[PDB]
Order: structure tokens, then sequence, then C-alpha cells
């Protein structure tokens, strides 16, 4: 199977609701893996760009290959082990780091396309349609879906806005692209960042690329810049079914701040990231990291300096840790952009059941 | 996927053990362990398949003889000899012939290693950080003239060149669009050249229209200049050669170096 | 290590700012309505100099003046300052004999040439020159060294190259290359003399020019002996190295913080940006070190001085400065431009990356893009300019103009495009 | 250039069979562009058009 257990840092007394450590540098591998799975895994690890959308895409693309290469056996039949491989995959897949609520469901709809299909027809006529169908499924549910958001963000985005974004969500950077070139309009667009994460500096970059007037932000200097902002978009992971956005890093502060002061926060969704999943807290399933990212100063992500930081088990008693993923307010956040056009945070679960 | 190809030849720079008719260049007792032995550790440390053996035109059987007999092994090795040796020509001929039955990359490590670095690490590296060719340095006998040079990068660590000092003019020269971009570039004495080179799924298409190497040097990591006039024709990621220095006492074996290999090998 | 003494060198890089520097001199210029010599003087003071020697040549009683008229001059002061007269464009080496010949220096002294604005602590630099010092006896100057600004590809004037050691530092070799404006050149060649003796290299050509040395007393004696030389970094160090005196050294640092010297003007437009946004920190204009300045640093990058007069509707940018006592009618789209002390503005004014010296009545209607206007000199009725355009001294620009990039308007009331009088390039008049 | 009718008259007959290739969606169902007769618009509502996922 591979390693599993010894790590370095202690259990901890306050939160501890998930497993924290795995594999990183590869060391007796089984003689079956396919190697694109390795290179995700070794990509999530320590990745910087992606978050909840590119991810499933790139797994979804994983598997398409992975079916590509894959051929009907003499003795055992298409649905015999495959299963089985999935599985192992998902569980190397949590072993490596937690997953999201959408590759779940792509998980599901896979299942359910095992299932549809009877071991009876030719095996060169069946991947063939198997890939297209699945194409056409990317298409839809993500693509499409990305078209229908921005369609939707055009009509209620007046002439002449200041909008004020987190994170590394694609389809945010795709609407601001968007608008940018192809509309062509006069946006000032504001990107916060914070410590362990590089994600709005990437945006900003990525904006830079474009041509647009960046203002880069900072957790310890917020109030600073809206005290003047009229329109804020937060970086969606989840959504669920009470009303609440299970997204990353420091965004409930940010909407806290808005409902506060004037105006209302929104937040663009697709329609595959809804969950029937409960929870209304962030001490409830909290995604974690090693603490080892927040040793080093700042300024650049490799760097190897002797300074003070390097001690976790040396000094007496020394907890360093910190959350990825927390959870944003049900009131706050009312607008909900989806694939099926209109509804508010309030409306959980109306479009699980139409799906 | 993945593969790897072991070089073999003949000892002509060695001077005292590789006249002899029966002793091969690949199976040579220098401090108890075999040579081969060390690079079929290596190799197994690094979770490879498919490795095939290239051979020269002298000692067809030998080889195989050793790969079987005495070693652990446990891998489906395969020994090939090919017939376009001429020596005046050691590997790149080999490589040109033997190209259609690479699938995906290809690691080269010659027959003669003395190693202690860890191994994992450079393979590790030449995946992740999306780059063509990678080359290892290390340090010079510290143990108690002219020399060589090797250019290194400090930050996300790169080569740009690599000519020695056996046949130049008596001036150093640098060209101007080579150092305007990539502006930082250190220029190393006390490095040698371990010849570890690891090579990526785009290289297949060159050697079989034009050739050009040079005891895999001359034409392999130099031609990666898209400057000045850009009149050859590549293949896509920009081509970059890379560099990674270690601390450990293991290096290549050339001169008058065995007899210091045997004094570092008991410890 | 206590009383030192300094040498600065002033007005020494004219005509290379070609539009300007006709009554006015060059080192008297602000950077942002405040003197380049100021910085200069601050460092100086936070060094502990206890005397300063000064380099006036030419427009050189306008400087002895502006001296005067400092807080320097007055006995609070550790030092005092005392100018040296020399005639009409010279040599660095020509002065540097003057000085022995006059003969002050006993023990270290400080020589800065060119405009330096620098926010390093020195002492521990100091420290480190008297320990190596203290190693061995034939040691002669220290050079500072920076990390340049991302990737060397806006910095085409500056093209400075450096070969290095690990273990002591030492410097060996200086190359210049034209390259994008101008290829020609594609040769290097490199001392093969002395290799093995200092075993680790490291050749970096990303750092930034700062031309400051901290010298032994050697150098005057060294001058006297060998008067071939002209300049101090480009025959002099590399002179020394190349076995002219046997067992002599020289120093190299490395530090990562901010320091650029002025030669050209897309530099000093460079330079003026990183002043803007917060680089910078103990250069800032909050602090107010002039005491006369009244400065405050307020939301989305925006300077200000107490009492400035805005008139109602408008839209501001990015990195921008106001001066007191100006009077601003209404429109100013106002990004990325400092502005002078006490200036009338009438109506309408489409900013975008522009510059605004001393003392500057604009009148109506105006749309500037990245251009710059020196002291006393007015702008009427219709003005465009693009990219790269420099005005000169008390030039009276009247009614209706239109300019294209990299045109250069002149100072003097001589060889240079547009004159001082009335319409420039629309009706020839002046001399 | 391109335009002009396929078979024999601009305008289809009762019965008859055209394909279409879709632009725009979404308002009061497809009035897109045919391929079967010429290249003016033709029009469904949206009961028509579904047989038996409808916007996907």
């Amino acid at each position: 199977p591979g390693i599993s257990s010894v790590i370095p840092t202690v259990l901890e007394q306050s939160f501890d609701n998930s497993s924290l450590i795995s594999v990183k540098e590869l060391l007796l591998n089984k003689d079956l893996i396919h190697p694109s799975i390795l290179l995700l895994t070794s990509h999530l690890a320590h990745y910087k760009i992606v978050g909840s959308i590119p991810r499933c895409i790139a797994m979804l693309e994983v598997f398409q290959i992975v079916i590509k290469d894959y051929q009907t056996p003499k003795g055992t039949t298409l649905s015999r082990n495959l299963t089985s491989y999935l599985s192992h995959q998902i569980d190397l897949l949590k072993k490596a780091r937690p997953l999201s609520v959408t590759m779940g469901n792509a998980i599901r709809w896979l299942k359910q396309e095992i299932s549809l299909i009877d071991p009876s027809t030719p095996d060169k006529a069946a991947k063939k349609d198997l890939c297209e169908k699945i194409g056409q499924f990317a298409k839809e549910k993500i693509e499409l879906a990305d078209q229908l958001i921005i369609d939707n963000a055009s009509t209620q985005i007046e002439e002449s806005t200041t909008i004020v974004t987190y994170g590394s969500s694609k389809v945010l950077t795709e609407l601001l692209l968007h608008n940018a070139i192809s509309l062509k309009k006069n946006i000032k667009v504001i990107v916060v960042d914070s410590r362990p994460l590089f994600e709005g500096r990437k945006m900003a970059e990525t904006l830079r690329n474009a041509g647009v007037n960046v203002m880069y932000a900072l957790i310890t200097s917020l109030d600073t810049i809206f005290n003047d902002v009229d329109y804020v978009f937060l970086g969606a992971h989840s959504i669920l079914s009470n009303g609440f956005l299970y997204s990353r890093a420091g965004t409930a502060m940010l909407a806290m701040s808005a409902k506060r002061r004037n105006i209302p926060v929104l937040v663009c969704c697709e329609s595959l990231k809804f969950s029937q999943r409960v929870q209304l807290d962030s001490v409830t399933f909290n995604e974690l990291a090693d603490p080892n990212d927040l040793v080093n100063i700042d300024y650049e992500n490799p760097v190897e300096r002797r300074g003070n930081k390097g001690a976790l088990l040396n000094q007496f008693i020394k907890e360093r840790k910190f959350e990825k993923k927390k959870l944003a307010m049900e009131n706050k956040p009312k607008g909900n952009k989806i694939g099926g056009k209109k509804g508010s945070e309030g409306e959980s679960k109306d479009a699980s059941n139409e799906e | 996927s993945i593969q790897a190809f072991v070089f073999c030849g003949k000892g002509s720079n060695l001077a005292p053990m590789q006249h002899s008719t029966r002793l091969p260049k690949a199976l040579l007792p220098i401090g108890n362990r075999p040579m081969i032995e060390y690079v079929l550790d290596w190799c197994d440390q690094a979770d490879f398949k498919e490795i095939s053996v290239v051979a020269p035109v002298d000692e067809i059987e030998l080889i195989e003889s050793g790969l079987t007999s005495f070693l652990n092994s446990n891998h489906s090795h395969h020994l090939q000899d090919p017939k376009k040796i001429n020596f005046i020509s050691t590997g790149e001929s080999l490589q040109k012939e033997l190209l259609p039955r690479i699938n995906g990359d290809f690691v080269i490590l010659p027959c003669d290693f003395v190693t202690d670095i860890p191994p994992q690490v450079l393979v590790d590296q030449f995946r992740n950080r999306d780059d063509n060719n990678l080359a290892m340095t290390i340090y010079y006998k510290n143990s108690l003239k002219q020399q060589q040079f090797f250019t290194v990068y400090s930050e996300i660590l790169l080569d740009v060149y690599s000519q020695r000092d056996v046949t130049k003019t008596k001036y150093l020269q640098i060209r101007s669009h080579l150092l305007w971009n990539y502006p930082n570039l250190t220029v190393s004495t006390k490095l040698l050249n371990s010849f570890i080179y690891f090579c990526s799924f785009e290289l297949c298409q060159l050697l079989k229209l034009g050739p050009q190497s040079m005891s895999r040097q001359a034409s392999f990591k130099d031609p990666f200049t898209g400057n000045q006039q850009q009149q050859n024709p590549p293949t896509t990621i920009f081509i970059l050669p890379n560099e990674t220095l270690f601390i450990r006492a293991n290096n290549l074996n050339a001169y008058m170096d065995a007899n210091r290999f045997v004094l570092k090998i008991k410890s | 290590e206590d009383r030192l003494q300094a040498v600065v060198l002033t007005d020494s890089y004219e005509t290379r700012f070609m539009p300007l520097t006709a009554v006015k001199p060059r080192c008297l210029l602000p950077l942002a309505n405040v003197p380049l010599i100021e910085y200069t003087l601050e460092f100086l003071a936070k060094a502990g100099v206890h005397e300063v020697f000064l380099i006036c040549s030419s427009h050189a009683n306008q400087i002895n003046d502006y001296i005067e008229n400092s807080k320097w001059n007055l006995p609070w002061s550790p030092f005092k300052i005392t100018t040296i007269m020399s005639p009409e464009a010279r040599c660095t080496g020509d002065v540097m004999r003057d000085l022995d010949n006059r003969g002050i220096i006993t023990g270290d002294f400080i020589l800065v040439s060119g405009d330096v604005l620098t926010n390093i602590d020195f002492s521990k630099m100091l420290e480190f020159h008297k320990k190596m010092h203290l190693q061995d006896k034939d040691h002669i100057s220290t050079m500072c060294l920076s990390k340049a600004s991302t990737y060397p590809k806006t910095r085409t004037i500056e093209p400075a190259a450096f070969v290095l050691d690990k273990s002591t530092s030492r410097c060996i070799y200086y190359q210049d290359l034209p390259l994008p404006s101008s290829r020609e050149k594609t040769s290097i060649q490199i001392d093969p003399e002395l290799l093995d003796n200092v075993d680790e290299f490291v050749i970096r050509n990303d750092l930034i020019d700062c031309r400051i040395d901290i010298c032994t007393s050697h150098v005057p004696l060294i001058f006297q002996e060998n008067f071939d030389y002209q300049s101090l970094r480009t025959d002099f160090v590399k002179g020394v190295i190349s076995s002219d005196i046997l067992g002599k050294h020289i120093y190299a640092y490395l530090t990562d913080e901010y320091a650029v010297r002025v030669e050209s003007w897309q530099t000093y437009d460079t330079i003026s940006q990183d002043f803007l946004g917060r680089w910078c920190y103990p250069l800032v204009l909050d602090s107010n070190i002039q005491d006369d300045q009244t400065y405050s640093y307020e939301s989305r990058h925006i300077y200000k001085e107490k009492d400035v007069v805005l008139a109602q509707s408008c839209k501001i940018g990015k990195c921008t400065a106001i001066g007191s006592g100006t009077k601003i009618g209404e429109g100013t789209k106002i990004e990325n431009s400092v502005i002078g002390r006490n200036c009338q503005i009438g109506e309408n004014i489409r900013i975008k990356n522009s510059f605004i010296w001393d003392d500057c009545i604009i009148g109506n209607n105006s749309i500037i893009d990245h251009s710059l206007i020196a002291s006393n000199a007015t702008l009427g009725s219709n003005v465009r300019l693009n990219d790269g355009c420099i005005i000169g001294f008390n030039v009276k620009i009247d009614d209706n103009m239109d300019l294209d990039r990299n045109t250069k308007i002149s100072a003097s009331p001589q060889d240079l495009d547009d004159q001082t009088l009335a319409v420039s390039i629309v009706g020839d008049k002046g001399v | 250039t391109s335009h002009c009718r396929f078979y024999e008259n601009k305008y289809p007959e009762i019965d008859d069979i055209v394909m279409v290739n879709v632009q725009q969606i979404a308002e009061m169902g497809a009035y897109v562009k045919l391929l079967e007769y010429d290249n003016i618009e033709g029009m469904i509502l949206l009961s028509e058009l579904s047989r038996r996922s409808i916007q996907k």
C-alpha cells in the first residue's frame, strides 16, 4: 500500500476533528498505479494555483486518460476490479489531502455510468462512446455552467464597477478577464492575500498580464481601504444545505465587514457544488496542513533562511496550528448565480431536487 | 513510461588492468564492491522496471555473465550490441541507434560510478520542476593549476555553459545575448561533473535528422540557445538545462583517481 | 572610529541631463519638492562626519548660496562645509590631485561620487571595514552593492558587471554593453593570472550602481604617483587589481536594501515611482526631515501637505503627491504624478504618469501623458504631450502646441529643440 | 458571401424536415439559422423542443 503513520507535531488539545499529517516522497510503490495520479498527488501536496474548480476538471481529465489507457482483459470483465481500483484511488487521494463535494459528485456519476452500460457490448465501441459522453458532461456542468455564470454577472454588474475579491477561484478570474477585454469596462480590482498561501498574489499577477488596475490588500490592513467599495465577490468552494458557505481563509471576516458597512455580499457558484451534508461552524470539519509553511520569513515561497523560527518539539510546549477552510455566515451572502440562473443562499437545496 | 540506459565502453584514459582481454570496463574490482554493483543498487532504489544496457564491440557475453551470476538483481536486464562504434564516438552513436525502443523518459547512467548521494531527490526534481535536462556537480577532494569550469544559478538552479579547458582561446569569452536573458551566472572552479543525465520525451526527433554531438556533451545541453538568430527547429516548453550541487564525497574516474577512490572506500 | 571626514563629488554628470542645466545646476534640483543633496547630507549626519568637503564648479555661486541657506553653516552641527574651487568641466582625478596638494586627511575618509539616496545603516559596515583592515596591512577601499529590480530589461543605461568572492569578497573585472538599442558586440575578456589563490568565484551582472567608497590614507598618494587615471570606477580599481602595487586588496559589500544613483531620465522616473511607493522606510515624507515641510501620508498612496485648495467633483488615482498652496479648479484626473509647492490650476487636466516641479501656472484644458515640467515654467492653453518629454527652465508655453515622443525642450534664454521664449516649434524666436 | 436556398425554394413546406445550428438559447426557445432551407431564422417555443436535463 505504501507508508502509514509516524509523523511529527503533536495531536493538539484544541481542534482535533480531522487527521493531521501521508506520502510526499515516492518510495516503494505498487506496480499498477497510473503515473498521472501520482503526479497529481505530488502537485496537490505543494500547490499554489488551483482551488476547488480546476482541481475537479483535472481529476476528470486524469480519469478520462485512465479510461483511454484501459482495456478489457480476457479473464476478468469490464466491471470486475475497476470499482476496486477507483476506491483505491479515492483512498490515496484522501491520504494525500481531504477532498471536495464536486469530486464526490463526479465519482458518483462515474459509478452510475459503470452500472448503466451492461457488460455485453463490444469493448472498443464501449469506451469510444463513454469518453465522448464524459466530455459532453464536462462541457455541460463546467464550461457551459461557467458561461451561464458569466452571463448572469453581466446583467447585474453596472457600468464602471469596483470589485473586491479573495482567493484563486478560476470562475472569478474568468469573469474579471471578460470584464477587461471582451466587454471593455472601467474596473478596479482589489485582491486580498494571506500569509501561507499566495493565491491573491497569483490572481493579481494574472490580472496584470491582461492589463487591469489592481490593489494588493492584506488581513492586517482591511478597514483602511473600505472607508468607496461597492461590490464584493467571495471565493466559493461549497454551499451547504443550511445556507452557509464553506470557503477558504478569512472570507467570513470580509463578509462581516460588508454587512456592517452598507453593501451586501455576492457569491458565484456552480450547479454541482451543492452539498446535502450539513454543518454550522468551523469546528465541525476542518481541512488541515503542515505547520512547516509558516516557519520561514515571507517574501517568496522557497527561501531557506537561518534566523530564529524552527522549533516544534525542541522548545517548552510550542503549538503552531492553522486552518485552511473556514465557515461563512448565512444572512450576509444573499446573491447566488448558478446553472439554474437565479436564487438565494436561504434557498439551500431547492436546486438539489431539480438536479 | 519509465526506463534507463546504461553506458559501457573500454578503458583508454586509465594508465595501469584494462588492456586485458578477459577483464571488462563494467566489471572491475576497485574496493571490494564491484563497479556495476553500485549502479545496480541505484537503479533498484530508483524503482525502474525496464533497464537496457548498451555494450561496445569488445566483450559481448562477459557483461551478460556478470549480470547473471554472483549478483541481488531480480530484474529483466537486456544487454544489446549495436555495430556502429569506432571510439575515435563514445555513446552518442549508440543513442542515435536506439530510439524506437524509448516509450517515455530515459535516464543515462555510465558503468563507472562511485556514489554516496541520495538517488530519489534527483529524479523527483527532474519530475517536478518542468525541465528537459538535469545534470549533477560534486565538490573536489578536500583531503590533504588548469582544471575545468561550470556555470550555476542560485535562488531555480540552471545550467548554461559547460565547455572545458582542453581546446579554447587563451582569453575566456562570454556572449552578450546569453547574459542579458537570465542575468545571474555564477561560475565555479571546484565542482566536478559526475556525468548523470536525465532526458524527457521530446529528444528522439533531433538525433535521427541532424547529428552534431561529441562525447554526449557537445550537442546535448549547449544547443539550448533561443537567442540572436534562432535557426534550429525546437520541440515544444522552452529548451533549458539544469544543475544541482551536492556535498558528499562521490565523483568520476578518468585519471589517477582510482587509487584515491580505494583510499576513500575503507572508512 | 571617532572623528571622520568626507568628500562629496557634486556637479559631475552634466549635459547627460541635456534639456536642463543652463542657469540652475544638476545637484540642486528636487526629487519630490526637496533637493537631492539634502538626502546625502542626512546620510552624512547619520554616519557621523565632523568635516565636510564639497566640490563646486558650474553654477557654483547658487550652490554656495543654497549651502549658506541650509542649517549646517550654524555652529550647532558637528560638521562644517568648505567649498573646493575648480575650472568648468573636469575629471575626478584632477580634483583628487588638488585635494592631495592641499592636504587635510588623517586616517579614514569617505568619497561619494554622484547623487546617492540610501537607507542602509552604515555603522556595521564601518565596523566590518575596520575588522578587515585589522586582518592585513595592504588594504585600500570598500565598495557597496545591491540586488537589482526584478530583471535588468528596463535598465539599459547601466550594464554593470562584477566578479566577486565568497570568502573574503574582492572585485576583479568591470564591463559595459548596449544590447537591445544596438546589437554589435558579443565579446568580453577576463584576466587569467589569479584563479587558484581565490578558488571561489561569483560573477554577477544584476547589481545596482552606487559608486560609494570608504577609503584609507593611500588613495591620494596613489593618485599622485600614477597620474594617468581619469575616473575611479572604470580605470582605477581595475588598475589596482592588475598588479599595480603587489599585495594590496579591495573590499566588496552586499546589502538587500534600496540604494539607486541618478544618471538618466528613465532611472530618475523609476526612483521617483519607488519613492511614491512605500519602498523607503526611513525616507518617508510624513516624518518631515527638513522641519519646514508639513507632509502627511493619506489613503490610496496620496501624499499631501498642509493647506490644499481643491474644487468639487474630482477623481483621483494611485501614487500621487500634492504640495502646499495649490489652487486647483474643477477637473483633475490625477494618476501617478508629483506636483510642486504653490501651483495655480485653471480647469481640467487629464493626468497619466506625469511630473510637475516647483511653482507652475497651468491654464485651461491639457491632456498630459508621461512628461516632466521644470521649475518656473508656465503652461498656457491646449497642451498635449507624449511619453518621455522633458521641459526645461523658465519655458513660457503659450497657446496651441502638439508634441510627440522624445521631444526635448531647452532651458537657456543652444543646440536642442523648443526655445524658452514665446511659442515653441510654431514660430522660431530667441537666442 | 454565403447565402441562397438548398433545395428549390426559400420557404419550407408542411411536414418537411430541417436541421438547425443553435447560437443562443433561453428567452422564448430557439430562433436560429437553418442548414436545410436557406439562412433565414426558424423558431421553436419552449414545449415542442422537449421530448423526454433540459438546458444542458
